[PDB]
């Protein structure tokens, strides 16, 4: 299956694991990046309260402002995933 | 508390 | 120069124009997507108050939750730019 | 007031 590589995290270990799990479910179900992102965002809103934002892609850079302990940036296979709550 | 973060894909 | 194509906006005309202008300045100065994004985010924080988030790239999808009237998604040349304030 | 939005690049 897909290899998870966490690049930058400000987030508990448990929540990082839930992020990888949610992204793995999303990739199993969906092929389009915005749909993958939507699944992850919506699940995190339910599991860890709103308001989350998710970007999924192979080529992008970002500059965001996040709530402390609510940020992860990771690869699952070849796709990069940014998931965070705003500050 | 809020923190700025930047990310950049490898590709 | 670069062609601006606004794909989806929830934002005043004036602010949409400032977004395109800021992105054009950013692309003139920087080549790396995260630096482009940082310039735009920081300028919008100053011009239109915090807190903005910016993604710049050629391949990504997103699912975010934004403040009404504070969202734009547009291309400048070949790069896509998402800029918004969180809800 | 807050609105969900989705975006997807052409490439």
């Amino acid at each position: 299956d897909r290899k998870a590589v966490i690049k930058n995290a400000d987030m508990s270990e448990e929540m990082q694991q839930d992020a990888v799990d949610c992204a793995t479910q999303a990739l199993e179900k969906y092929n389009i990046e915005k749909d993958i992102a939507a699944y992850i965002k919506k699940e995190f809103d339910k599991k860890y309260n709103p308001t989350w934002h998710c970007i999924v892609g192979r080529n992008f850079g970002s500059y965001v402002t996040h709530e402390t302990r609510h940020f992860i940036y990771f690869y699952l296979g070849q796709v990069a995933i940014l998931l965070f709550k705003s500050g | 508390k809020a923190i700025d973060a930047a990310t950049q894909t490898e590709e």
